[PDB]
């Protein structure tokens, strides 16, 4: 069960610090060198830093030298990235990846990054953080199939990405379709998460969307009901 | 400070062969690895050490470093092979792990699929919050190119329209959304608003009214 | 980038005209048909003082004529009368240096750019074009407006276009209220050869940007036509005030006429009786 | 009389400084923007710096930024280039050139560098000034024509360029071939100068090569005589 | 930085025309100038403003800049047109005047000429200084490309060899020089040394021996 | 650059052999032909103690390091390897940024000779990796020093291509640092499969003498490491002030030598100025 679980991302003003974590499991963590690779939104992959299997060696990208510090704990199987004096151009999704070490060497001639994590979002902006306004989207069965109506939640005007949406606290997953957010000309994101549900049971079964906007520490549990026009 | 060049776009038909080129200064003396990043997912190694395949990558992926030309080859391309492909080397002349600019592979020629358009009027709660948003969701269309038009009554709507670029779904089709932001009185003062979605010469138009 | 330096910096003396009856805009986005509506917003009062300058776009010849930094007050009515698009945009802010944020609305040939940063503006913001003789077309290749731009809070770049490099009248109303920079615009082809044209034309809502900054001054940005080696543009500036206006919509929703209620006792009675008849 | 005269070049060790000059005459100096363009031996043209007509604007090349300073004196019609912290990669011939300024603008859309100077040579080498060791190349008829022998002088291990070789104090002009010097991996130059003379006069006629190395004030008059068996 | 691409070399017969390609990024928006530099002197502006000739440049030269195709054209090519040509622009995006990589224009016509190889043994005076230099002089060959190789007896020597790149004599043929530095013991402990010159598939090998 | 660090540092035990009759070189700067000449210089005494180590080029995360050895008045350095594992040496005193240090290394392109205030690595590293798609080794790692400032000397030969990986090769060197001059003499012979140093006579020829003008009291050997998913052996002896009787032939070659102080036979050989032991 090889897994890399990043965490510790958030939103900070330019100049402040942030610490990342990459919890590894399911393999011999002390036998692999650990990487950090970031990817700006809509851009390519950019290597950040590497640390060898026993922490004796580490290399850094020139764009993070003197500002970032990589470390690891082989008894907790955890990789760290300390980020200081953050700049706007450091905004990206930060991945951690593993690379096998042959015999005290983790150069990467014979092995590559064979396992990556899901990533953790880091936003560095002087713009103001804004929490989402969550409004219900009343069930509409017009463009649905058979005994099915589509209701949903509008997550309007938030900054920055990301937000996550579940339905009935994860108990409702089949039929859920969360659309990618739109970056409005105002600089604020808005997305919509809908779920196709039975039509003739809308006023007797409860549907609640669980919006989570960790950048602003906002959690909304909006109850969605059929409208009363 | 090492450049790994790649062509930005590569389009192949289903069942044909995609050749992803990777370039670099004396790249014939370096060990290139290849990564595949599907839309909205972490990268996945497909080729390492120029030509070796990991344990689970299918046989139809192969790399080459002979000659001065490095190449990733995807044979018998399938729909799930639409992704971004990055080559990557370890450069000791700068002690950097260097990635390539990336190559987006699109599988052109799949069967055309008509979009499904769902249009939501402003909720009563948003109207009490002095705002009005029309949500037009478009899902399950191929190719991934739509145009969206909004109408106030039967007149084109100037501003207030924010439309996403299409995004690949789990079923290799595309999804998009368009928002029309209004004030409650503006919404109340018109007879109807309409979302007009055009895809491959055919148009779907949904209409909502402040009465309902 | 790197600012171009000018050893001889002058600016033309300002001149004054009158607002006539221009500057009216749609306060709300509500469809109104065949009715008189009254609202209290920031309007340009009828027959207001208007200062107008010139944007010298050609040198023929080593004197740099600079645009002046003008107050913003509670809002401005900005209008320009030019043939080719000489007026390119404005910079808005307070200190207009790196100590505060500043709004930059500029229109290069490809698209419109709206950014809010801690700009370190140039002494002479420059925008250059040169004539490509082999293509028989102008191409702008010089953009030297600010030397630094850090800690940005807003960025907007419109979709690309091709701007064409009978005078044109382009009018704007700028309003900075409750963290929103609201813009209204109108373009009509004028026939006049000198001065602001007298008449009525309701400005439609362009965009309102949540910039959230304080604006007390602004400066106009123009284009310079680089030539190997006389009909310059003119812009007009008036100031908004809190006024009650009586707006007239036709059957289609167009504002056809307005009444400045506080202008004179005649208009004050026009608004009390809610009519547009002066023979009453 | 439009002409540009460069001067100030010389041979220098890394780290030292050097001020180049470019005297202009025959035209309106304050109406043109002045450039510096260097050309490394065997290599292409590289733009160094520009200064506008009144010296109000100047743009530098990335390779020389922070080390080179450009300036002009308009009441003396002279362009200057101050070169500090010189490196071996600054070795080149440095040209100055004019380009017309439209009306306070010297961008270079309508005009190019229409008039160039003769140039001035700049060499940056860790070597020190050394006089040459001269040896005779005794006559051989193996590669010449019938009745002819080739004799020469080996001018070895000198720095910097140039040396001049004449024969019999100029009395021997034809049939002389002074080969271009070789830049040895030690940083010193060596060259050869052969002249082909009739065989039947080697018994009587005396041959002397007149080597002159001005940078070290060395003059060698080497007598060359046939080998005896 | 901003890159200006040119083909490294162009060959043309007299009376025919030569086309030199300037490669640039968005160069259709820039004003290209061209410079001719014959070996030995400063470059000369031949085309400015993409197509304008200075007062003295003959009408055979012309430039174009249409459809991202900037080109220098020389019709009725003469032998005097053999020079290096550079394109040059002003790139405001980087505040740099950029010169192209360059194009050497040689006029095809001169027949091949074989090198004359003259090889001198160390002088007795140099041996008295405890040094020994073998001097190989190569002259009067065309084209100007040779490969020189030294041999001790019949085994190749790569140490202590210093060879010039070919240079054009005053007769359009080329000269070059190669030196072999060895100890006086090495000069006398071998039976012969050889200077081998290959030029267009033919070899001229001169040999000297200490017993001379 | 940036040194690669090793947590497990070991070195093989040293081993001892004998110099036999090797290490003779051309000491003077005078051409000598057909004469028996006696000179008092720094020679490697005949049959002196010689220490020899191994250069492990592939090996478990065990880093076997080469030791830092004294320089004394000069060293005789020899190596017996098939492929060129021995790449060079670093010379100096403190071998840190506080003093200058000589670096003579031979990477695949060319040989490099530099004198700087080097901050040498604890374990100087030189790496090669096998390019399977070209079926060839390519050296891509050079981590000898992390800093190099205030350089006073640089010498780089013309580029070449070094052949990367039972007739072994014998490469012998004599290093002498006298009055600021670092004088080198070398000899390359295709050696036979001998235990250690080969028995025989071969005079080492002058390679180069570098006017470095620095102080040298210690040195270390640099080798290559073969990164993979016998070894080389080098020999070091020390020169001492001895009087040697060198015989030059008519062509200038040193054909034989006599260590005058080696034994009573040689002492009488130098007194009589003859090389005949049966007299
Ligand atoms: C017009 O400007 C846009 C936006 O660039 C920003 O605004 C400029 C005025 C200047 O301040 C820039 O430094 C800013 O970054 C330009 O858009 C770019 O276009 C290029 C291709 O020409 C493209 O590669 C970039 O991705 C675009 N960047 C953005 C942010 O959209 C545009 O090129 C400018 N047009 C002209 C004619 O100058
Ligand atoms: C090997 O370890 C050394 C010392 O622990 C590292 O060298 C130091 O690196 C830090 C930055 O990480 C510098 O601030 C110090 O000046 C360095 N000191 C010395 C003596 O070099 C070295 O970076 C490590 N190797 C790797 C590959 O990280
Ligand atoms: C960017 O801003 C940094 C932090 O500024 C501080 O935080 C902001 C939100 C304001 O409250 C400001 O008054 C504070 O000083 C600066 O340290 C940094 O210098 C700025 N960037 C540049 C390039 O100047
Ligand atoms: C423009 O000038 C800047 C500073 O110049 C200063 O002001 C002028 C009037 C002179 O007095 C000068 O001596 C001063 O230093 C430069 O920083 C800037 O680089 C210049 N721009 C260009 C394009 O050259
Ligand atoms: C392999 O390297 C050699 C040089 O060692 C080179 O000549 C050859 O072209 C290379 N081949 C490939 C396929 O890279
Ligand atoms: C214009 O300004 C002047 C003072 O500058 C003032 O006296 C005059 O009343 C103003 N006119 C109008 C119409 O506001
Ligand atoms: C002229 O310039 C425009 C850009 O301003 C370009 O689109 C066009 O292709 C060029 N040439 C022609 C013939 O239109
Ligand atoms: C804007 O800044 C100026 C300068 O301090 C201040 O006097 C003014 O009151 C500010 N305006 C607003 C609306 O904050
Ligand atoms: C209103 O619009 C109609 C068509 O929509 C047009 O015929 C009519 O002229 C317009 N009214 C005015 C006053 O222009
Ligand atoms: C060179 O040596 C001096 C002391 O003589 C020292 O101050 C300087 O820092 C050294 N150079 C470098 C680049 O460290
Ligand atoms: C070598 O070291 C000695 C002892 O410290 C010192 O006296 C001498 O000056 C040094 N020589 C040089 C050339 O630095
Ligand atoms: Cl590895
Ligand atoms: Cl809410
Ligand atoms: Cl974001
Ligand atoms: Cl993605
Ligand atoms: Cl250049
Ligand atoms: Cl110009």
């Amino acid at each position: 069960e090889v897994q890399l679980v990043e965490s510790g991302g958030g939103v900070v003003q330019p100049g402040r610090s942030l610490r990342l974590s990459c919890a590894a499991s399911g393999f011999t963590f002390s036998s692999y060198g650990m990487h950090w690779v970031r990817q700006a939104p809509g851009k390519g992959l950019e290597w950040v830093a590497v640390i060898w299997y026993d922490g004796s060696n580490n290399f850094y990208a020139d764009s993070v030298k003197g500002r970032f510090t990589i470390s690891r704990d082989n008894f907790k199987n955890t990789l760290y990235l300390q980020m200081n004096s953050l700049r706007a151009e450091d905004t990206a999704v930060y991945y951690c990846a593993r690379s096998y070490c042959s015999g005290g060497f983790c150069f990467g001639y014979y092995y590559g990054l064979d396992v990556w994590g899901q990533g953790t979002t880091v936003t560095v902006s002087s713009a103001s953080t804004k929490g989402p306004s969550v409004f219900p989207l009343a069930p509409s069965s017009k463009s649905t199939s058979g005994g099915t109506a589509a209701l949903g939640c509008l997550v309007k005007d938030y900054f920055p990405e990301p937000v996550t949406v579940s339905w009935n606290s994860g108990a409702l997953t089949s039929g859920v379709h969360t659309f990618p957010a739109v970056l409005q000309s105002s600089g604020l994101y808005s997305l919509s998460s809908v779920v196709t549900v039975p039509s003739s049971s809308l006023g007797t079964q409860t549907y609640i969307c669980n919006v989570n906007h960790k950048p602003s520490n906002t959690k909304v549990d909006k109850k969605v009901e059929p409208k009363s026009c | 400070s090492y450049e790994l060049t790649q062509p930005p776009s590569v389009s192949v038909a289903p069942g044909k062969t995609a050749t992803i080129t990777c370039g670099g200064n004396n790249i014939g003396t370096k060990s290139v690895h290849w990564y595949q990043q599907k839309p909205g997912q972490a990268p996945v190694l497909v080729i390492y050490y120029n030509s070796d395949r990991p344990s689970g990558i299918p046989e139809r992926f192969s790399g080459s470093n002979s000659g001065n030309t490095v190449t990733l080859t995807i044979s018998r391309v399938e729909a799930g092979d639409e992704a971004d492909y990055y080559c990557q080397v370890w450069d000791s002349g700068s002690d950097h792990y260097v990635f390539g600019t990336g190559t987006k592979v699109t599988v052109v020629g799949q069967p055309k699929a008509n979009p499904t358009v769902t249009l939501f009027p402003p909720s009563s709660e948003e109207l009490q919050a002095n705002k009005a948003t029309l949500v037009c969701l478009i899902s399950d269309f191929y190719p991934g190119a739509v145009t969206v038009a909004w109408k106030a009554d039967s007149s084109p709507v100037k501003a207030g329209v924010e439309t996403t670029t299409p995004s690949k779904q789990s079923n290799n089709k595309y999804a998009a959304s368009s928002y029309l932001s209004l004030t409650p009185e503006q919404w109340k003062s018109h007879r109807s608003y309409s979302c007009q979605v055009t895809h491959e010469g055919s148009t779907v138009e949904k209409t909502v009214a402040p009465t309902e | 980038s790197q600012c171009v330096n000018f050893t001889t910096r002058t600016q033309l003396p300002p001149a004054y005209t009158n607002s006539f009856t221009r500057g009216v805009y749609y306060p709300d986005k509500v469809f109104r048909s065949s009715v008189l509506h009254s609202t209290q917003d920031l309007f340009l009062p009828f027959f207001s003082n208007v200062t107008w300058f010139h944007a010298i776009h050609v040198s023929g010849g080593t004197k740099r004529f600079a645009n002046p930094v003008l107050p913003f007050n509670d809002g401005v009515y900005f209008a320009s009368t030019e043939k080719s698009n000489i007026i390119r945009g404005w910079i808005f802010g307070t200190t207009l240096d790196s100590k505060t944020q500043s709004l930059l609305i500029v229109n290069n040939a490809t698209n419109v750019v709206i950014k809010v940063c801690e700009f370190q503006f140039c002494n002479d913001p420059f925008l250059g074009v040169y004539y490509h003789k082999n293509n028989k077309s102008w191409m702008e290749s010089e953009f030297r407006v600010y030397s630094s731009a850090n800690n940005c809070t807003f960025e907007y770049v419109s979709q690309p276009f091709l701007m064409d490099l009978f005078k044109n009248l382009r009018e704007f109303v700028f309003k900075n209220i409750d963290g929103y920079f609201k813009i209204y615009s109108k373009h009509t082809p004028i026939n006049l050869v000198r001065g602001l044209p007298q008449g009525f034309s309701a400005l439609e809502p362009l965009v309102d940007l949540p910039i959230g900054i304080n604006i007390t001054r602004f400066q106009t940005l123009h284009i310079s036509y680089l030539t190997p080696g006389a009909g310059a543009a003119a812009y007009y500036v008036g100031y908004l005030q809190p006024r009650t206006f009586l707006l007239k919509y036709n059957e289609n929703g167009t504002i056809t006429d307005a009444v400045d209620c506080a202008l004179d006792p005649l208009s004050e009675t026009k608004c009390t009786l809610k009519s547009l008849n002066d023979i009453f």
